[PDB]
């Protein structure tokens, strides 16, 4: 439970002095030296110096040595930083750490920050102008122009409006004052219908303000077969395709979201050159057999230098209540009988969702010549389909006997049989 | 003193490759067994996190993957697969002597493929007109990589001094960045001139893409 809890920002002027504090916890103080350490905006981490909280005995960067004084209250287990002379440069947060006394093992533990801003400014609200134009998608934003001192919030629409917004970092100015920039992009064809308005926020000053402002690569995204959605043995995927990707931009990129979070399995294959002077790029993402089952839905975008923006795509298993097939087998007809081939017939039936898998055997081995229909949707909201084998009438009339299999999400075991023989 | 320097200053990968980051130091930070260089992690608006002391060994807690090595002058930190959380700034420190002193920092940023910016330029307001300024502000959205040049031109003069840039961070959801210039004059200086253009380059444009207007003709 160690911890290293600084005081709050500090808003200076030049010239003023700062007194930044660091109350430690959870620890033996007298055991660890504790560091100074800056950051101006946008730079790196500058050593200040460290002090000893035993004796008191310090140590400094020679650029802070006559402008810092540091100084540990062992009774509060708090360590002070006192920069005198404030200059405009001094605008940085400034962190407290601790360094072992014993052993140099790094800052293994730092406070939160402590930002001071140097200024001759004082509390002042922002003026709001919109950011209006004078092509598919408009921009158009807010200028928050000076105030002081941060921060300001944007908003659009009363939060309605997120997506495309772009609220930039804040500009000190040479007046003092900060400045900033909100924006949105939006489709050129709402411009008419639609109205947009910033929601502008400065606590400091208790301002708020609400001002009103006035043919390429296409995807296919592949569901997993059936069979392999059923069966722990097989392995179910889903596939993104990408045609039409230009010769000039071959930039092959995908990103997988599984119920809106990324995941990073997925397997890109290798760029394919097609016969109309462009390629076909896919990616395949394995996946759960119970995350598909479940109703998960599995999300590809596709990104790449010939596209103004990303095309998203989503599959996911069928929704509404499961439904068990019936299964029956049907005999050749006695007038199909003058012939050398015979069909057997399997009705599957009463299913939800459609996703199924039918095939045949006899004797423990696959019958392959067979075709089965598309299911096709019902009046009450449940599919059907016939499956028709091919046999030679011999081996009909030989008692043999055939089995049409049927898998599903629905049956238990996900499988179920229906046998068919001459009486 | 002894100078670290970081490179790349920029690392751009993808979630799960290995990251090697290289710090070298001016003069060397090792005595008597030790290398005395430490790593640190920083994530905008947190503090930085010991990661690796002495050269080599892991700090408490931290995952795994974070592994340090070299002596001397010249070390490297390496993360063996990214995560998500990795993609931060890195900072190298030495205590071989005083001052102590960290290297420049190197930003592990999201790699994605070439998008070119969308740029816009747009007049002032007429509300900012009463008063005695004029802000032009130059947008260029949604790009990649990070590296771009804006450049203002009144009446096809290149401006410098009267503008000031402002970077959004790597967007979480499609790791672009926007960029936004704002060229500011009095608004005497401001009726000067009809012409305003903003000419952007970057990697995305085979030739550079400049947006303008005509002041009154708004
Ligand atoms: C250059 O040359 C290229 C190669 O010849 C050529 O690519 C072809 O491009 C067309 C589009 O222009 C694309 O057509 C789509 O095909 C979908 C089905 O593709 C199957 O089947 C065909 C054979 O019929 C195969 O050739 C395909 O490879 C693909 O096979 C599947 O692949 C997966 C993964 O590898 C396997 O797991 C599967 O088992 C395998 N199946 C089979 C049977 O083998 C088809 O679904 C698409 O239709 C949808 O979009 C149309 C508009 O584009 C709509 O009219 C249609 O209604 C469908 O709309 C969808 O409807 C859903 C609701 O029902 C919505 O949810 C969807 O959002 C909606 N989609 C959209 C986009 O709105 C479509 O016809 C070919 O597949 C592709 N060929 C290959 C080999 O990739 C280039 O176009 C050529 N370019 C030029 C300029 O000439
Ligand atoms: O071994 C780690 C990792 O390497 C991968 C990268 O695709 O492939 C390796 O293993 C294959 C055999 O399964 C080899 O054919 C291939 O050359 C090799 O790189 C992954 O499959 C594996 O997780
Ligand atoms: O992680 C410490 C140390 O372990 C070694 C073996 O001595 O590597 C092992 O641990 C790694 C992380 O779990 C595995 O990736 C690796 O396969 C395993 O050998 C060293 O390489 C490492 O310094
Ligand atoms: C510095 N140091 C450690 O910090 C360390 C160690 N073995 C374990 N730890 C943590 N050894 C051998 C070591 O030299």
């Amino acid at each position: 439970q160690v911890q290293l809890v600084q005081s709050g920002v500090e808003v200076k002027k030049p010239g003023a002095s700062v007194k930044v504090s660091c109350k430690a916890s959870g620890y033996t103080f007298t055991n660890y030296y504790m560091y100074w350490v800056r950051q101006a905006p946008g730079q790196g981490l500058e050593w200040m110096g460290g002090i000893n909280p035993s004796n008191g005995g310090t140590n400094f960067n020679e650029k802070f040595k006559n402008r810092v004084t540091l100084t540990t209250d062992s009774s509060t287990t708090t360590a002070y930083m006192e920069l005198k002379s404030l200059q405009f440069d001094d605008t940085a947060v400034y962190y407290c750490a601790r360094r072992d006394y014993r052993f140099d093992m790094g800052f293994d533990y730092w406070g939160q920050g402590t930002t001071v801003t140097v200024s001759s400014a004082s509390t002042k609200g922002p003026s709001v102008f919109p950011l209006a134009p004078c092509e598919s998608t408009a921009a158009l934003g807010c200028l928050v122009k000076d105030y002081f001192p941060e921060p300001v919030t944007v908003s659009w629409n009363s939060g309605a409006l997120t997506s495309g917004v772009h609220t930039f970092p804040a500009v000190l100015q040479s007046s003092g004052l900060y400045s900033l920039s909100s924006v949105v992009t939006v489709p050129s064809s709402s411009l008419g219908t639609k109205t947009y308005t910033c929601n502008v926020d400065h606590k400091p000053s208790n301002t708020k303000v609400d001002k009103r402002v006035e043919g390429g690569p296409s995807v296919f995204l592949f569901p997993p077969k059936p069979k392999d959605t059923l069966m722990i043995s097989r392995t179910p995927e889903v596939t993104c395709v990408v045609v039409d990707v230009s010769q000039e931009d071959p930039e092959v990129q995908f990103n997988w979201y599984v119920d809106g979070v990324e995941v990073h399995n997925a397997k890109t294959k290798p760029r394919e050159e097609q016969f109309n002077s462009t390629y076909r790029v896919v990616s395949v993402l394995t996946v759960l057999h119970q995350d598909w089952l479940n109703g998960k839905e599995y999300k590809c975008k596709v990104s790449n230098k010939g596209l103004p923006s990303s095309i998203e795509k989503t599959i996911s298993k069928a929704k509404g209540q499961p439904r068990e097939p019936q299964v029956y087998t049907l005999p050749p007809s006695q007038e199909e009988m003058t012939k050398n081939q015979v069909s057997l017939t399997c009705l599957v039936k009463g299913f939800y969702p459609s996703d199924i898998a039918v095939e045949w055997e006899s004797n423990g081995q696959p019958e392959n010549n067979y075709k089965t229909t598309p299911p096709v949707l019902d009046s009450d909201g449940s599919f059907f389909l016939y499956s028709r084998l091919t046999v030679d009438k011999s081996r009909w009339q030989q008692g043999n006997v055939f089995s049409c299999s049927v898998m599903h999400e629905a049956l238990h075991n996900h499988y179920t049989q229906k046998s068919l023989s001459l009486s | 003193e002894i100078v670290l320097t970081q490179s790349p200053a920029t690392l751009s990968l993808s979630p799960g490759e290995r990251a090697t980051l290289s710090c070298r130091a001016s003069k060397g930070v090792s005595t008597s067994g030790y290398s005395y260089l430490h790593w640190y992690q920083q994530k905008p608006g947190q503090a930085p996190r010991l990661l690796i002391y002495l050269a080599s060994y892991l700090e408490s807690g931290v995952p795994a993957r974070f592994s340090g090595s070299g002596s001397g002058t010249d070390f490297t930190l390496t993360i063996s697969s990214l995560e998500p959380e990795d993609f931060a700034v890195y900072y190298c420190q030495h205590s071989r002597d005083l001052p102590l002193t960290f290297g420049g920092g190197t930003k592990v940023e999201i790699k994605r493929t070439v998008a070119a910016p969308s740029v816009f330029i747009f007049p002032p307001s007429d509300e900012q007109l009463k008063s005695g300024t004029a802000s032009v502000v130059c947008l260029l959205n949604n790009f990649y990589p990070r590296e771009a040049k804006v450049q203002w031109k009144v009446d096809n003069a290149l401006q410098s001094g009267n503008s000031q840039e402002s970077v959004t961070e790597q967007d979480s959801k499609d790791s672009t960045y926007s960029l936004s210039s704002t060229l500011t004059l009095s608004k005497a200086d401001y009726e000067k001139h009809k012409v305003y253009a903003c000419e952007v380059t970057h990697q995305g444009l085979s030739s550079p893409v400049t947006k303008s207007f005509n002041r009154g003709e708004c």
